[PDB]
């Protein structure tokens, strides 16, 4: 059959944390906000 | 609270938003980073029926790099954070059999290729798949985030679980293959931190995933300008000229390019010889020594005495073997240099020597070693002192200044080029790479032109590819000194091996001897690090 | 199996956009309103 | 009233305070001054 760009079977393994508890550690170490950072400062 | 500069109010104003919208209702603008929405081409695999159980077909780890967008971001920024899904859609017969399984490795751990490796929870996919199989890599750590530097992270592995196989497929010793295409798509979850200031280091090292081009049509040796050849897999490789090693330290005493060697000559009354000494130069790296002077050294002792080639019957093309007697050439191991020599006359005293000046140049040969003016003794410990250029030279008290670039080199014997350490040339040390627990030590052969025979040419070992020599030199990579920068290569078929490189700057493979058959239009991909005690992969027959 | 004269199925591709937008925009430069034009007007 | 100097916004900013909590919550800090919470040699 047809595939599209995301399609396929997800399969769950053993090692396997929070993904999303992960992110937000970074994201508090990080102090992350906008995904194009370079947008908000002016560059030589 | 407050931003440095005033705005002031333009003419022309930027007002419209409607043009945005006619822009995103044309391109069809929808997420602002559309590498998040599709997977994108990894890498292939090729499943053999000869590839048994417990064989690694696959293992990455968890990095920007195993994604084309992922990977051209990241040199933006400084810090990386999150999972990112890996999917393998396999593509072989329905008629097929065998599983494939895979597994999640902790950071801190090297996988092997042994089944063993099944004694831990694992997952596997059939051969005959319909629908592609998604697994997404968590990131493990210990860290609030990544530096740019990190490669501990979790690794995915996929292992042989059983072994494929084909019914239709004959009993004689044939193979069919089942291939496989790996892809990616950064997870929800995956995030750029910080960015970097352009043109600013990491710390730690970049990691070295750019050491060795991706085809072999770029791959010069760092011994001699032609291109490679071969391999040449032996117990201990060695070479310090122009190698470099992950400090960007040398040993040598030239630079990772190929430039003209400019030299001085000085001649003296009365020399019944023709071997020269070198009284200085230009352009040099190391302090007196010629940038890019030859790292070899003649093989045996001889008188300085004028002469040409020649050589016994012993090697005329045909005979399987050579008899180093019959080569009765005094200008043995050396390296043949065309030239552009002038000279310097001197004020208005005595113009005898412009008879000398106007003679046509003549393309010196040249070597290192000691130069007692009756004899030529080898030396493998190179000085200004023992730097000697031999050729037609003027028997009269001169000082002749000229430009050489090395062509070919003056045949000794069938052995290749630098293949003894005794013959090496070196200053301080000379650095060397033994085998070390099933990998095995490479050389990168390339032809080089020769002595008086006709087009013909012998192998010339290198211990690194130009490139290696000059990414590592120039850059600041880094690895752990108990781990190797491996990368794979693939020939015009469907043959392939690993090749991992040393802290020192030494590459090894995991084989005690690579074939000859190699389809060579070959091509190279980063892998990752291993750690140096795991045996390196290949696939050869 | 038979597949007829327009039987198919339609795969929708990743990099597309919505149609209708650009549609307009045509019919509103170009002023297109019925199909076989030269039924509304007599020629030479 | 007024602060000599002007306060210029930086790129990289310190905004996160959950790296505070982090930080506190590691090394259960409470009081400010510790020497007060115990007695001394």
């Amino acid at each position: 059959e047809i595939v599209t760009e995301e399609q396929g079977t997800v399969v769950q393994q053993q090692p396997a944390p929070a993904p999303t508890a992960l992110a937000t550690l970074a994201t508090a170490s990080t102090g992350k906000s906008v995904e194009q950072e370079w947008m908000t400062f002016f560059s030589y | 609270t407050e931003e440095q500069g005033t705005v002031v109010q333009q003419q022309p104003a930027p007002a419209p938003t409607a043009l945005a919208t006619l822009a995103t209702a044309s391109t069809g603008k929808s997420v602002e980073q559309e590498w998040m929405t599709f997977f994108s081409y990894h890498t292939s695999i090729n499943w053999s029926t000869v590839e048994s159980q417990g064989k690694i077909l696959y293992s990455q780890a968890l990095n920007p790099s195993i994604n084309p967008y992922l990977d051209h971001i990241a040199k933006l920024y400084s810090t990386w954070s999150g999972g990112i899904d890996v999917r393998f859609t396999v593509s072989g017969s329905g008629v097929f059999g065998g599983k494939l399984a895979a597994l999640l490795v902790p950071p801190g751990v090297e996988p092997i290729e042994s089944v063993s490796m099944l004694q831990y929870p694992h997952v596997l996919f059939d051969a005959r798949q319909t629908e592609p199989v998604i697994f997404t890599i968590p990131d493990i750590r210990k860290t609030l985030f990544h530096s740019m530097d990190e490669t501990d992270t979790t690794k995915l592995v996929i292992m042989v679980y059983n072994e494929l196989i084909n019914p239709y497929e004959n009993g004689v010793e044939n193979k069919t293959t089942c291939s496989i295409t790996v892809e990616t798509r950064p997870s929800a979850d995956f995030t750029f931190a910080l960015l970097k200031p352009p043109g600013s280091l990491i710390k730690h090292g970049s990691i070295p995933s750019d050491l060795i081009p991706r085809n072999s049509a770029h791959w010069m040796g760092n011994r001699w300008w032609s291109t490679i050849s071969g391999f040449s897999v032996q117990p201990r490789v060695f070479q310090s000229n122009r190698h470099f090693d992950f400090d960007s330290t040398t040993t040598g005493w030239s630079t990772p390019y190929y430039v003209p060697i400019e030299i001085k000559i000085q001649g003296k009354v009365g020399s019944n010889n023709k071997w020269f000494h070198v009284i200085d130069t230009d352009k040099a790296l190391v302090p007196g020594i010629p940038d890019g002077w030859p790292d070899t050294t003649i093989p045996d002792e001889t008188k300085a005495t004028n002469g040409n080639f020649s050589y016994g019957e012993s090697y005329r093309a045909g005979s399987t073997t050579i008899k180093p007697n019959e080569n009765s050439t005094h200008f043995k191991g050396t390296y043949i240099c065309g030239t552009l020599s002038t000279v310097e006359i001197p004020e208005n005293d005595e113009q005898q020597i412009k008879t000398e000046a106007e003679k046509k140049s003549q393309t010196m040969y040249v070597v290192t070693a000691d130069f007692k003016d009756t004899i030529v003794k080898p030396q493998h410990k190179i000085s200004p002192q023992k730097l000697v250029v031999y050729f037609d030279g003027p028997e009269k008290d001169l000082t002749m200044s000229a430009t050489l670039s090395p062509l070919g080199y003056t045949l000794v014997d069938e052995q290749p080029v630098g293949s003894v350490s005794s013959r090496v040339v070196r200053i301080a040390t000379l650095p060397e790479a033994f085998t070390q627990g099933g990998n095995y030590p490479i050389f990168y052969v390339n032809k080089i032109k020769v002595g008086y025979f006709d087009r013909a040419t012998t192998n010339c070992y290198n211990s690194q590819i130009l490139m290696t020599s000059q990414r590592l030199a120039e850059g600041n990579y880094n690895l752990p000194p108990d781990s190797l920068a491996v990368y794979r290569i693939t020939d015009s078929s469907s043959q392939w091996f690993d090749i991992g490189i040393n802290h020192d700057g030494f590459s090894y493979v995991g084989l005690s001897d690579l074939p000859n058959d190699l389809s060579f239009p070959l091509t190279s991909t980063f892998m990752g690090v291993q750690l140096a005690r795991v045996k390196l992969a290949s696939k050869v027959k």
